[PDB]
């Protein structure tokens, strides 16, 4: 047969899919954060 | 003093035209603008060139020319050391050769790119340092190891898991490769940068939300271990550390097949020094 | 063959560089 | 082993530290 | 207020769910015991 | 109020 | 006489650098090139196997 | 209500030592900062230093009794010597000759009872002074692999042999020894995952130190108060890595990604060394069962042969 | 400051950028007799197209 | 105020069928039990 | 206003169109079933 | 006024240059030639 | 002023430089001239 | 107040429970004691 | 004021006779000449 | 302070040192000259 | 004023004394040219 | 302070350093006697020197 | 004003002066020309 | 301070750089000097070139 | 301060330093002579020169 | 400062730095005298050019 054995699944792709996605989804939550509004200080007198 | 800023102002604030290497050896950047979040300059067209032809040439040397759709399945070598330091498009070795010159134009590219978004918001060029050291390693490996030893055949595969075949069997050739002295530093060193890093998140993380000052992470920091390094003196250890972990291990790589073949013969002399040579009695001599 | 070629260029050079200095290094400096 | 090829491409990996020693004097120098 | 959102129990439910399900094809396939997708 | 921690403090 | 670097050609210090750039190249490529002349005139050829 | 000077200037056992601090000049001007002291010596800190020093004793004599007590052959053998764990023949048991397997099973007790105390004396000190506990769980991650190491896999494959000798050599045996014994590590996914986190963390630490020493002409460095109002040297740094990549983050987060990147990697290592032995003795063929191994029907071997 | 350049470039040139313009060709045509004798020296000892 | 925006439901949406296309293409390609693609 | 911009469409739809048509020509070159590339 | 005439100048003889090199390189390693054959 | 000719004999000369090192590294290292081993 | 909150509760005992139930599936079924999915 | 505190000279001169002695003492233990702990 | 005098004097002390030790270690280990045999 | 201070030019000679001392003993004793400390 | 040390080592010694110096060259000189008389036994018992 | 330091020079010569001492007398003791310590 | 130095070098020496390079120069002159005759001494000994 | 130091020596000593050289001086030199008598002795022992 | 230096070196020396620099010229032409005596003996012990 041309498939791998139920461990394959288990600790090889399903933890491969589970960090690219979770590389993305954090990703995606880190730059929405970044680039909100809140204190910052004002750069045409701080420079 | 401060208030709240949509952070379209403070991009908008920072763009400025022509400050980049080219705009200082022609007199213009022919590629000055922006594309999405993205500046495209020069370098930024030769790199992006070079990954898609990578990107491309890969792949067709792994479904084609191996007939294998299974991605962890796939050897894209280099020639036989039996032609040299020669290239034939009529021979095996072809596509990777092309795949490997095309990656060394994008990461050379992205180099130089990394060095001009410095110079436009006049920073300084410690990021196109580190990544330099990391560039460096990959040409010691893939140009200059080669060079030296004879043949385009001394570098390895770029398969996914079939190049840990390639590390696999050059550690065992050279055996003991953890007796290298410049392996154990680079290991030493990797070992400390992720030391270092769990430190300086876990200080930065246990102050973050908290009504104190900021003079309580010193006092932390020396009653534990007696001494406290400091704010920019954390940050400068992290980078020097990163890089001189990677700019260590290109030398045992580099001595493991020209100067040296035995990482266990290189440790004769250690008994043999007349020092301590002629000491000892039977199974204690030497 | 090859030494005098080797010869040749290399004599070519110096006077090439000697040549160019002695323009650029002409005049009173400032 | 050609001993000359060999001794080159070492001084290009001798070469490649450059940069980190310039940042370490840079910083010595920088602040007396 | 109300312990947890519907956002979430929609964000977990759902992904529970899609992991589960490809794990447990993935697993009768490569057993044998049907005769499904045979040569 | 809104802060760069993710924090509204007055 | 004509330039286009005046801050170069007419001042003493650029000149200077220029004398010391061409030095520099010269005696960097002359001790690589007796070194290895040395070398390989000195040190015999290994024996042939019996 | 927290007097830093009195946490720090404080006599008796709950106090510190060294209370005049020192001064060196080359860390004044490299790190920024030279100062050396004052330490606490308080309760969980004599503990461990105790049972260190009680294990570092036990070794050291060891090691002389098997030079034969001759201090050059000491000096000369130093970094090749070692105590090793009793071997196979017995199993977990403790009646063990002393040259043969008792000297590391008692440092190895006292080791594991300083270590804990040393997790304990960074908890209390952190709740000391006004800060939270976050050291104290990445030190517990750390210790995940220590007890994995040294205590677990041994009491799960049955003997004491299988943990590392105590030595300068010793550690790069035993890694050796380990990877040779159960197939070919390479194809252990817990050691890919291990290793993709290690990279990852030396990476972001390099990366990270550089943007900050970058742009520190505008005093970046100073995380504390840029996570109230952040100027211009976090706005060029959040700009850079935006025009580079795409995407950027805070002077808050960015510590998150390094402290759960540096975790990750201990408790995937724990993971694949404790499978290592017990459920799959083989790595290689259980990879070539899951087809992530490649043919290779014809290698060229000149490559490899003198 | 540009009497002696032809009106026909008066836009591009400068007095003084003539004169080096000048020296410029000079230089190139002199190299190109030169690297013609180099080129029919080195065919005369081993010719590189057989 | 609901929970969760259009967008949202339309990229995961598209993502998740997109993929699974993909992946029964791959897998009932690679089974060898249609004739499909051979030689 | 309305949930996605015309050019982030084009971007896209574009970008798949191209890797698509790539992916299925070197699966198809590879397959064999064509008497397409050979000497 | 996007396109100005220097920056095209730039552009258009780095890809010659390039391509020439490249060219040059493919046909030297061809070995269909009798170029600097031994 | 958009062409200074400054710039153009800068890019020029470290052009020509820069093809006369590659040519003669390219010539030399070649069947033909053999390093001038013969 | 109460010494733990609700929401802490749900979370550990779902996680713990859904933990446990894959283990011991792991365990029972990969004994060979029971003649389940064999061909 | 003064070159050395009195503790400092102490403390090495201390520390050094104490290393010196033992060194000796093993020496001429392993070295094997006299009787001493034997059999 | 200007760097290129010390910059000359430290590089061709380093360059001379370096030089002699290496030729001194090449010319002993090759047995052309008798010097130092038993 | 002075280049160097007494006390580092006596930790520098106290120590290198001591070292040379130890080597010179050392090469003497393994070299095996004097009787001395024989079994 | 500088009381009962002499007059020649007062730029060096208080009371208590005096007592603490007096007490150490005591026992320096009680554990040369032994060390000697040690070494004479050592010898009279087996020579090292032959 | 002054290009070089006393000290620096000072330390400079005596490092360079031990090593070379050294150096030559372990190559002339390990050469075997010389009698020196035999036996 | 410029006063010892020549009006020609006043621009790149100190008065305390030009005894500096005097004594530097010296030193060369010497240590060339060495080197002729230690090579003609070892030429007479036994020629490298045959 | 300076009084004990010698007029030649005050720029370079101190009292306190001044009384540690002598210490350290007399200390030396008796180390030498008694070096000396041990390597005659050794020397009339065997002799490490043949 | 520049009391005890001769006028031409002034520039370069401190009061102090000429009395170690004369300390050490003496030590360095003792040692020199003291290496050609030795160099002489081991000669005339054992020639080591043949
Ligand atoms: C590989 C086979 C042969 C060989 C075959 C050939 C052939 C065929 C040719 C050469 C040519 C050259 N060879 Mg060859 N060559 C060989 C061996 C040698 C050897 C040797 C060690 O034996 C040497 C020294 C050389 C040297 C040379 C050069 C003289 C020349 C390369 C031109 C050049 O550098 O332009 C680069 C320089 C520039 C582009 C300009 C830079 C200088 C300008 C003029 C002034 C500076 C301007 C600046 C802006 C001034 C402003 C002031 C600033 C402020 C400083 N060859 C071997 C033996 N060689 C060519 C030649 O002779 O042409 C003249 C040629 O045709
Ligand atoms: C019979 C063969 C095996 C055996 C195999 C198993 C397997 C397999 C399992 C157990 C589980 C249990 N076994 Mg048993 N067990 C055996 C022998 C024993 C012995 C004994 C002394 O011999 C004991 C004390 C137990 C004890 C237990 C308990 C710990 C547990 C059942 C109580 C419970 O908490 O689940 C009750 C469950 C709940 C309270 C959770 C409720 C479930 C919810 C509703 C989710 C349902 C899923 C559903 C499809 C989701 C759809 C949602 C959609 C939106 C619609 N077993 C023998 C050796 N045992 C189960 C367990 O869950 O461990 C914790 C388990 O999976
Ligand atoms: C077959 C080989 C022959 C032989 C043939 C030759 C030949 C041929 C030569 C020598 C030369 C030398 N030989 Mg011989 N030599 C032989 C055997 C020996 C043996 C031995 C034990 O066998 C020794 C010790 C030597 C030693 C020497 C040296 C005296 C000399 C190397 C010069 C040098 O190191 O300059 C390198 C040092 C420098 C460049 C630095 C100089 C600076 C000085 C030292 C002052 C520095 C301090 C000052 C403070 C500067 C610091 C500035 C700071 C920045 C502040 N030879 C055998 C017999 N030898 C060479 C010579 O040059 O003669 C003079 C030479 O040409
Ligand atoms: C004889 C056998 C070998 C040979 C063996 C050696 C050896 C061995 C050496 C040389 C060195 C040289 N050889 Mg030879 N050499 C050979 C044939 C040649 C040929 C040829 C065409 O055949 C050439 C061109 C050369 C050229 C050279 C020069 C590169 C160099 C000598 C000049 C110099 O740099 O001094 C320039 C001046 C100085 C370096 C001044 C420095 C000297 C100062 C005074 C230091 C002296 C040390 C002193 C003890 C310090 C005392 C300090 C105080 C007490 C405080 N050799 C043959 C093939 N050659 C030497 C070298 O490489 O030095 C760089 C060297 O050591
Ligand atoms: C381990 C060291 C202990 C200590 C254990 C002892 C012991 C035991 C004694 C003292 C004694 C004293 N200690 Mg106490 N003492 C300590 C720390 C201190 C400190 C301090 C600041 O820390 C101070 C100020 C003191 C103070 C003192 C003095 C008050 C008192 C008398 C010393 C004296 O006059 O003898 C002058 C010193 C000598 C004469 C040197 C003698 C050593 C001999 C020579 C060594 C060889 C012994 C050999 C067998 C006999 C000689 C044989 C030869 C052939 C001649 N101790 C530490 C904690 N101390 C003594 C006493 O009488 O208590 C009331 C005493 O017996
Ligand atoms: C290192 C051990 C101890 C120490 C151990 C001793 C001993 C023992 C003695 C002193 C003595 C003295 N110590 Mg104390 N002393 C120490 C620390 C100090 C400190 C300090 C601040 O650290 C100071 C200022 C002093 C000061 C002093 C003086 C007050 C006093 C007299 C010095 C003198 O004139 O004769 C010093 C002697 C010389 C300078 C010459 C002797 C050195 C000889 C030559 C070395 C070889 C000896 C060997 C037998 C050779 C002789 C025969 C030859 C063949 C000719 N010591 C340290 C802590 N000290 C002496 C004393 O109190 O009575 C006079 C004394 O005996
Ligand atoms: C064995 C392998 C397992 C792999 C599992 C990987 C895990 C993935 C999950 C990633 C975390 C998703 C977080 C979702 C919720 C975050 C919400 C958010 O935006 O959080 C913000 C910070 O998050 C942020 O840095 C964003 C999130 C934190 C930064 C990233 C942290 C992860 C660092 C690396 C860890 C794994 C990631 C890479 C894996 C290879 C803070 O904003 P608040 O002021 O609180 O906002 C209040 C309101 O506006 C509503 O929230
Ligand atoms: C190792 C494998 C190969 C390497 C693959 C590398 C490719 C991708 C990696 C990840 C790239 C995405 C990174 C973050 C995403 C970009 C963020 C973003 O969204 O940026 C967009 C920019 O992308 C744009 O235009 C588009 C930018 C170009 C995207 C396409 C680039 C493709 C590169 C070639 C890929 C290989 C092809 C090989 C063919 C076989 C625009 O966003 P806006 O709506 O304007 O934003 C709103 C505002 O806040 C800012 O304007
Ligand atoms: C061959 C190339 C050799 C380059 C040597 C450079 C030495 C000086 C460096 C320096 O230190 O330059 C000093 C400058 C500026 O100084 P600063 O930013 O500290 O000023 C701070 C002001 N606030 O930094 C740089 O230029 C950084 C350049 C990064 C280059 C790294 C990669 C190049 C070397 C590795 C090779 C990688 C592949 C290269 C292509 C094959
Ligand atoms: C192991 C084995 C052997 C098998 C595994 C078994 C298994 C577990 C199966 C699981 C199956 C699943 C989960 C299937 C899921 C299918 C989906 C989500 C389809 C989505 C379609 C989405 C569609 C059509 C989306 C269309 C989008 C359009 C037309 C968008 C159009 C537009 C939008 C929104 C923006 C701009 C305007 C425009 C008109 C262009
Ligand atoms: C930038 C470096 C490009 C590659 C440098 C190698 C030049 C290729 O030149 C090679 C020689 O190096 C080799 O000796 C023989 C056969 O091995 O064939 C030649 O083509
Ligand atoms: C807290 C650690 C768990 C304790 C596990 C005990 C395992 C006991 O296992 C023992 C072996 O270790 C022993 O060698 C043989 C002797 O016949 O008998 C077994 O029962
Ligand atoms: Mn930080």
């Amino acid at each position: 047969s041309p498939w791998p054995v139920w461990s394959g699944y288990a600790l090889c792709f399903v933890p491969l899919a589970a960090v690219i996605l979770g590389f993305i989804i954090a990703a995606r939550f880190t730059d929405k954060q970044a680039t909100s509004a809140y204190l910052r200080l004002d750069p045409a007198k701080a420079n | 003093s401060a208030e709240v800023i949509p952070f379209s102002i403070i991009e908008e604030f920072y763009k400025r035209p022509g400050k980049t290497l080219a705009a200082r050896f022609f007199g213009v950047d022919p590629f000055d603008f922006w594309i999405g979040r993205f500046y495209v300059g020069l370098f930024g067209a030769i790199s992006i060139i070079g990954i898609i032809l990578g990107v491309a040439f890969y792949l067709y040397e792994g479904v084609v020319n191996e007939g294998t759709l299974n991605i962890l399945a796939m050897r894209i070598e280099p020639p036989p050391v039996s032609q040299g330091l020669n290239v034939d498009p009529a021979q095996p070795g072809f596509f990777w050769f092309l795949t490997m010159v095309a990656a060394t134009i994008a990461f050379v590219g992205w180099l130089l790119r990394q060095i001009d978004i410095s110079l436009k918001l006049d920073m300084g060029m410690e990021v196109p340092i580190a990544f330099g050291a990391v560039v460096s390693s990959w040409i010691t490996l893939q140009w200059l190891r080669p060079i030296a030893m004879g043949a385009w055949g001394h570098g390895f595969p770029l398969g996914i898991t079939h190049h840990l075949d390639w590390v696999s069997n050059i550690g065992y050739q050279y055996y003991n490769f953890f007796y290298n002295p410049f392996h154990a530093i680079g290991i030493t060193l990797l070992f400390a940068s992720t030391l270092f890093l769990h430190m300086h998140g876990s200080a930065v993380l246990s102050e973050a939300k908290r009504n104190i000052s900021d003079q309580n992470i010193h006092v932390f920091w020396r009653n534990i271990l007696g001494y406290s390094i400091g704010e920019i003196g954390i940050h400068r250890v992290a980078f020097w550390t990163g890089a001189a972990s990677v700019l260590f291990s290109n030398l045992c790589i580099f001595l493991s097949g020209t100067f040296v073949k035995d990482w266990n013969a290189f440790w004769g002399f250690w008994d043999k020094m007349p020092i301590w040579n002629g000491v000892g009695q039977g199974a204690l001599v030497a | 063959m090859a030494p005098f070629l080797m010869a040749f260029f290399t004599i070519v050079l110096i006077v090439a560089t000697l040549y160019f200095l002695s323009m650029i290094m002409s005049g009173k400096p400032e | 082993m050609n001993w000359i090829v060999a001794t080159f491409m070492l001084m290009f990996v001798l070469v490649a530290f450059l940069p980190l020693v310039v940042s370490l004097a840079y910083t010595w120098v920088t602040n007396p | 207020d109300r312990p947890f959102e519907f956002r979430t129990s929609v964000v977990v439910s759902t992904l529970l769910g899609l992991v589960m399900a490809l794990l447990i094809h993935f697993v009768v396939l490569s057993s044998g015991a049907f005769n499904w997708l045979r040569a | 109020a809104a802060a760069p921690a993710g924090a509204a403090a007055a | 006489p004509p330039t286009l670097f005046p801050e170069i050609t007419n001042t003493v210090r650029g000149r200077f650098y220029i004398v010391a750039g061409i030095i520099s190249v010269v005696m960097a490529v002359a001790s690589i090139a007796i070194f290895w002349w040395i070398f390989y005139t000195i040190t015999p050829a290994p024996a042939p196997p019996l | 209500p927290i007097d830093l000077h009195d946490e720090e200037y404080r006599d008796g056992l709950e106090g510190t030592i060294a209370k005049p601090p020192g001064h060196v000049g080359w860390m004044q001007r490299l790190l920024g900062e030279g100062q050396v002291g004052p330490i606490y010596v308080g309760l969980w800190g004599v503990i461990s230093f105790i049972t260190f020093f009680a294990s570092a004793f036990i070794i050291l004599v060891d090691y002389g009794r098997q030079v034969g007590w001759n201090p050059i052959i000491y000096l000369r053998e130093f970094w090749n010597l070692a105590v090793y764990p009793p071997p196979t023949e017995y199993g977990l048991s403790w009646n063990v000759p002393w040259d043969k397997g008792g000297a590391w099973l008692a440092a190895t007790f006292f080791l594991h009872i300083s270590v804990l105390t040393w997790w304990a004396r960074l908890y209390t000190r952190a709740k000391a002074t006004g800060v939270g506990t976050q050291l104290a769980w990445g030190f517990a991650s750390a210790l995940s692999l220590y007890f994995v190491i040294y205590l677990f896999h041994p009491l799960a494959l049955g003997n004491w042999s299988a943990a590392p000798g105590h030595g300068f050599r010793a550690i790069l045996d035993w890694t050796n020894y380990v990877s040779i014994h159960w197939g070919n590590f390479y194809y252990n996914p817990f050691h890919m995952l291990s290793i993709f986190f290690l990279l990852g963390s030396t990476l972001l630490l390099a990366m990270h130190g550089a943007t900050i020493v970058a742009t520190s002409k505008w005093k970046s460095e100073m995380e504390f108060t840029e996570m109230m109002a952040e100027g211009p040297g976090t706005q060029r740094a959040q700009l850079f890595w935006r025009w580079v990549m795409g995407w950027n983050a805070n002077s808050y987060n960015i510590h998150i990604w390094a402290w759960w990147f540096a975790a990750f990697t201990a408790i995937t290592g724990a993971i694949g060394l404790f499978l290592s032995g017990t459920l799959v003795p083989d790595w290689y063929a259980w990879g070539e069962t899951a087809k992530i191994v490649a043919p290779w029907p014809n290698p060229d071997w000149a490559q490899y042969v003198f | 400051q540009n009497d002696l350049v032809p009106d026909q470039w008066k836009p591009l040139f400068n007095n003084a950028e003539w004169l080096v313009h000048d020296i410029v060709v000079k230089t190139i045509y002199g190299g190109l007799i030169i690297a013609v004798i180099a080129h029919v020296l080195c065919w005369a000892w081993t010719p590189w197209i057989r």
